RNA sequence: ACCUCGAUGUCGACUCAUCUCAUCCUCGAGCUGAAGCAGGUUCGAAGGGUUCGGCUGUUCGCCGAUUAAAGAGAUACGUGAGUUGGGUUCAAACCGUCGUGAGACAGGUUGGUCCCUAUCUAUUGUGCCCGUAGGAAGAUUGAAGAGUGUUGCUUCUAGUACGAGAGGACCGAAGCGAGGACACCUCUUAUGCUCCAGUUGUAGCGCCAGCUGCACCGCUGGGUAGUAACGUGUCUAUUAGAUAAACGCUGAAAGCAUCUAAGUGUGAAACUAUCUCAAAGAUUAAUCUUCCCAUUUCGCAAGAAAGUAAGAGCCGUCAAAGACGAUGACGUUGAUAGGUUACAGGUGUAAGCAUAGUGAUAUGUUGAGCUGAGUAAUACUAAUUGCUCGAGGACU
RNA sequence: AGCGAAAUUCCUAGUCGGGUAAAUUCCGUCCCGCUUGAAUGGUGUAACCAUCUCUUGACUGUCUCGGCUAUAGACUCGGUG
RNA sequence: CAAGGAACUCUGCAAAUUAACCCCGUAAGUUAGCGAGAAGGGGUGCUUAUGUAAAAGUAAGCCGCAGUGAAGAACGAGGGG
């Protein structure tokens, strides 16, 4: 068999991290697959944890993995996670989101996840 | 014969060089003291044996039936309980440790849990020969090899029972022989054993009397190292 | 290959008696009161006590 | 670890630049040969001034190996060429000197002279 | 009964550990003897020659020596906390990786590292 | 010329082998024109082993170098719903020869399509249901079985026994290996696609610097955990019983003799065990220990209505496990997974700044920064406050 | 005439020399050429060939000898079938 | 993909080496046209200065294991039908 798909690549993944993590800081919640969602929660705590001491270092950091969105840029959601996001998550020692399973979706019966920041 | 068993928990592996110039790979295995749950006597039972019990654990963790027993008993609750044939000579209820069961250097057995490998081939699971790569080739490459015995009435017909073909691999008891005893640490409950020790890092490990050699001791003695702080 | 017996009525139901389905396991919201699917966000996004979704 | 038709040096005088291995001598299927062992070979590159003759078979021994071999105290000796010298029925052998280093693993299995005629053991 | 298992194999290699366990990076040169035992006394043989590796944790560490005897280069691996081996670091060198594997392929004067280091 | 022409694919090679003994090696013995060493022949013995290459499609065969040995056969001259198509045997073309010719040759040469998703049975693994007569959780014995079994070199015995000499032992002990097997990753290597660093082109972040996408993971040098050998640990012993060939002791039939008829021995890698693994669906369904059942009424009792527990399952977090089941750990009375913290290992001095240089760049902060899985703590997040199944053991 | 064990040689793996540790293939030569041979042409020939055949340097998983990684399948779930 | 490098196989089938530009050098044979990109080698990055219409080049310095740093670029020799 041949001519088959690209498939689901390394590169592949490390982008739906990045959508899917851009996505969950600008609005708050994803609803996605599962399996998708319990691996982007490791980037989004990476992130915010990063995130916490607001130097120039860690901004270039983030913009290694922020992309743009439509509520956001990708400057004006470095200035939502660094000054209003973040800085709520101050003294939590870790576990800034939750992952929730919904119903399975009625074309795929496959298990859905809303995704969310736990305040 | 007069065996002698204990049980622990293998946690890696390290190397010591010794004396007479010998770089010894060596395993780790962290051996809890064991007790003595019961003993049983050839002529009440048909035969001889003695079950200990290890690798304690709380009673909430436990299950009613053997929690019971354990209360009936007058033991340590332990959620592991396993026996060896012909262990004789110890009292119901007795810590035993390795240090009272072997020497310093005498030959052991061990006993453990491969590490599972799930569904291998033929090949990975028998140790048979891979098919041609070129010179033109067909769809089987990692073929298991012809099971063909006889084609016709006259003659088998059939693949022989106890075939060599793919299936489950790891996960199995295995014996490795002739290891000699290297160092006990009687602070941190820790025995020295020489060579490799099968399963994973964190199983269950049986130790006990070599059937080869069963008296034999072959000495070993570690190197004190003669370096001094910078002069 | 194929097949040069043809296989009964009966040999069909023997191989299909292992393709019954299961009943999955349902729980009752405590807010509600309506029967959802265990370990699962109920139709009105209340999880436990907490708020996880605007009411469908 | 040299094995069946391997091309390599002679490190000792005689006229031989280049020798091809036949047989790894000593049992059957014997995989491979360590520093130590002994092979048949023949005198594939050769000199006018040499004892030996382009075509010749003879018996050799290792002394050097690319791939290398650990010691019991845990040394893993390796050399950059694998190397063998010419020897005689006797173990003895058939140059007059040994050129560059040879290993210690000679000493184990006889060969004594190859270790008295080199330039420094290894 | 919690089992941290590498403080255990920490434990075991203290037995045998040494106490000065001089320091040295890739590109150094140093000078190790090697104390042979034959049936009487001992022949410290030095091995003098230039580092390209140093791996290891405890018991365990290795370092590669290279060395260069009548135009063959040869290479050995010796077992830092092993008895009856000495080393004794001669000069530091600089260099830009931790396995210079370059060393064994140039040769010459394209084969000496430049001194000092941080 | 009995089966098959409404099709039984035919040589050789590869993979996997199994069986027989008329035995090539290893093992035991009798005779010898057997001094010793090395042989010859016969008897017993099938447990294991029985090499790599050059030429040829080759089987065969000759030759080269080893080995203890490079055994003889059968299994549709085993094996194409396992591989190949070199050979034979399609269409093309030529040479030699035959034919007036079209054409032909077990004469030669170049080229030339090898299909099938496995229903039953056989086999390798893994499950559900039910039975084992109350139920459940544990630990066992072992009827019937499976797996391995190869062997060399050196030293000593001992230059002793024997032999004019040359040469050169049986028996026994030790050390080191080749092949095969099991397990493991401390060491050496291979790999290590969300790790580190260097770096080219281009397009972006408005520009420099610094990053991101793409170019085989862009390329290159290393590399955590894991997976493996080329790596390192172990095994390939030993012993007992009954024996084959063979040798016996005591002994008659047959006053002698005689291994045999009674009685009593010796005796092989063969056999039965000792070694490893699995095993009570062994329905002939075994044994032991612990725990939980031991209601109110009506009538009908291995009867009803309700009514009583150990345990198990559904669901969730998982990996010492794993195709899916299953196995194993945990489910708030918790460290099961993620996150956080600290550390290990790996990579190799981060960005920024300051100095120096005209600049590329070097130096100091700086063994700095970064890090997938690794080690251990920490309920911060996810394992909810849920549902179902489940017991009084007939009588003899 | 030329060529000759040949795309031709049955006997034949013809003899000898070279190439290899070892060569039914290859190169040169020998000639009882069963049955070579001169326009169905004979013998040579520089260049060329997705032609055939043999030796060789570098090169490599073709192989000693197998091992690891990533995708798409296979495998599990939902839909068509 | 470590060591070996055709030991594999009917056959180096397939795979692997080389690959662009510039500067050296290039045999036997021949129909004198070729052979021939023969074979065999070296350099390529960045900065400063000199060079030019632009270059190319030249001199000095700097970094890396590696500088058409990635993509696209001929493997070769010998004998015979
Ligand atoms: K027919
Ligand atoms: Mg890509
Ligand atoms: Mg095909
Ligand atoms: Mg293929
Ligand atoms: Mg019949
Ligand atoms: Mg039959
Ligand atoms: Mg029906
Ligand atoms: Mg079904
Ligand atoms: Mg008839
Ligand atoms: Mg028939
Ligand atoms: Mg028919
Ligand atoms: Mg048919
Ligand atoms: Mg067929
Ligand atoms: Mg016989
Ligand atoms: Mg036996
Ligand atoms: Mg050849
Ligand atoms: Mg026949
Ligand atoms: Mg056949
Ligand atoms: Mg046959
Ligand atoms: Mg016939
Ligand atoms: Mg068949
Ligand atoms: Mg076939
Ligand atoms: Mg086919
Ligand atoms: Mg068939
Ligand atoms: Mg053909
Ligand atoms: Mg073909
Ligand atoms: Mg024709
Ligand atoms: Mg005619
Ligand atoms: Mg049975
Ligand atoms: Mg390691
Ligand atoms: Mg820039
Ligand atoms: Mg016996
Ligand atoms: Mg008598
Ligand atoms: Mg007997
Ligand atoms: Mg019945
Ligand atoms: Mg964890
Ligand atoms: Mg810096
Ligand atoms: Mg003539
Ligand atoms: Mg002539
Ligand atoms: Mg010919
Ligand atoms: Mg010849
Ligand atoms: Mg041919
Ligand atoms: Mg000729
Ligand atoms: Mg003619
Ligand atoms: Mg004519
Ligand atoms: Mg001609
Ligand atoms: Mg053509
Ligand atoms: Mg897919
Ligand atoms: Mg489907
Ligand atoms: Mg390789
Ligand atoms: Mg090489
Ligand atoms: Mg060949
Ligand atoms: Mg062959
Ligand atoms: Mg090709
Ligand atoms: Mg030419
Ligand atoms: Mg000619
Ligand atoms: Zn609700």
């Amino acid at each position: 068999s041949y001519i088959n798909k690209p498939g689901k690549t390394s590169a592949w993944r490390v982008m739906t991290v990045r959508q899917q993590v851009s996505a969950v800081l600008a609005y708050g919640k994803i609803e996605t697959t599962l399996k998708k969602a319990k691996n982007t929660q490791k980037r989004l705590d990476k992130l915010i944890t990063l995130a916490k001491v607001d130097n120039f270092n860690n901004r270039r950091q983030v913009k290694k993995w922020l992309l743009n969105t439509n509520l956001f840029d990708v400057d004006q959601l470095m200035d939502h996670l660094f000054s209003k996001v973040a800085p709520k998550y101050e003294k939590t020692p870790g576990g800034y989101s939750r992952v929730l399973k919904l119903g399975p979706r009625r074309g795929d019966a496959t298990e859905m996840a809303i995704l969310q920041l736990t305040d | 014969m007069e065996i002698r068993g204990i049980f622990g928990v293998k946690v890696g592996m390290s190397q010591v060089f010794t004396t007479n110039n010998e770089r010894l790979p060596i395993t780790v295995i962290y051996c809890e003291p064991n007790q003595v749950a019961g003993v049983k006597t050839e002529a009440k039972d048909k035969y001889s044996a003695t079950l200990l019990s290890f690798d304690t654990v709380e009673n909430k963790k436990l299950n009613k039936p053997q929690q019971g027993f354990f209360e009936k008993n007058n033991l340590k609750p332990t959620k592991h309980l396993q026996e060896i044939r012909n262990m004789t000579g110890f009292e119901m209820g007795q810590q035993i440790t390795p240090q009272n069961l072997f020497q310093v250097g005498e030959y052991v057995d061990v006993s453990a849990i491969s590490k599972g490998r799930g569904f291998t081939g033929a090949i990975k699971r028998w140790n048979f020969k891979i098919g041609p790569l070129g010179h033109g080739a067909g769809y089987p490459h990692r073929f298991q090899g012809s099971v063909q015995a006889g084609r016709g009435g006259a003659s088998a017909q059939r693949v022989f029972k106890g075939k060599k073909m793919s299936g489950h691999y790891g996960h199995e008891k295995v014996t490795v022989q002739n290891l000699r005893i290297v160092g006990f640490d009687e602070a941190n409950m820790l025995v020295l054993v020489s060579g490799a020790i099968a399963g994973p890092e964190g199983g269950v490990v049986l130790i006990r009397t070599a059937k080869k050699k069963p008296g034999v001791v072959k000495p070993i003695e570690l190197a004190v190292q003669t370096e001094k702080a910078p002069e | 290959a194929v097949q040069q017996r043809r296989s009964s009525k009966h040999r069909r139901d023997k191989r299909r008696s292992h393709d019954a389905l299961t009943a999955q396991a349902l729980s009752v919201c405590q807010k509600c009161g309506k029967k959802k699917l265990f370990h699962r966000v109920c139709s009105c996004g209340m999880y436990g006590d907490l708020r996880v979704k605007k009411a469908y | 670890m040299v094995s069946f038709m391997t091309r390599l040096n002679v490190a000792d005088n005689t006229g031989a630049k280049q020798v091809g291995i036949i047989k790894v001598l000593g049992s059957t299927r014997k995989r491979y040969a360590f520093l130590g062992d002994v092979v048949v070979v023949s005198v594939k590159d050769a000199i006018p001034s040499g004892m030996v003759k382009k075509g010749q078979v003879l018996r050799a021994v290792i002394v050097r190996t690319k791939k290398g071999q650990q010691r019991k105290d845990g040394t893993h000796l390796k050399f950059d060429d694998n190397a063998c010298v010419l020897i005689k029925e006797d173990k003895s052998p058939r140059g007059t000197r040994i050129f560059g280093p040879v290993a210690r693993e000679l000493r184990e299995r006889g060969y004594n002279k190859i270790l008295s005629l080199a330039v420094e053991v290894v | 009964k919690k089992i941290n298992k590498q403080a255990l194999i920490d434990l075991v290699e203290q037995k045998q550990l040494k106490a000065y366990v001089p320091e040295f990076s890739a590109g150094d040169e140093v000078n190790v003897a090697i104390k042979l035992k034959e049936k009487e006394k001992v022949r410290i043989q030095n091995f003098t020659g230039t580092v390209l590796r140093r791996r290891g944790k405890g018991i365990s560490e290795t370092f590669i020596v290279r060395k260069t005897t009548d135009g063959i280069p040869i290479e050995k691996n010796f077992q830092i906390h092993n008895p009856n081996i000495s080393i004794e670091l001669k000069r530091r060198g600089k260099v830009r990786r931790a396995y210079i594997s370059y060393m064994r392929e140039r040769s010459g004067k394209a084969a000496k590292i430049k001194e000092r280091k941080q």
